[PDB]
């Protein structure tokens, strides 16, 4: 659903969807070519 | 007829072999990519 999210300190509005992107244990959230939020990890539990 | 048919074979080979052959149209995609990339990148700029 399109929702207002605040994850890892990143506040914004968007649709929250699951992906297969591989995150290393020490890399908390991702960035795209524009250096903007593309995929994030769950700050609470382990989830991508 | 053989001169046209052989020259069209050479147009096929030239266009399939050289990456920069369509550079005049690749400059349209490249200009729009740099323009839209600068247009988004500048949203991360502080401007003071």
């Amino acid at each position: 659903k399109c929702v207002n999210f605040n994850f890892n300190g990143l506040t914004g509005t968007g649709v929250l969807t699951e992906s297969n992107k591989k995150f290393l244990p020490f890399q908390q959230f991702g960035r795209d070519i524009a250096d903007t939020t593309d995929a994030v990890r769950d700050p609470q539990t382990l989830e991508i | 007829a053989n001169q046209f048919n052989s020259a069209i074979g050479k147009i096929q080979d030239s266009l399939s072999s050289t990456a920069s052959a369509l550079g005049k149209l690749q400059d349209v995609v490249n200009q729009n990519a740099q323009a839209l990339n600068t247009l988004v990148k500048q949203l991360s700029s502080n401007f003071g």
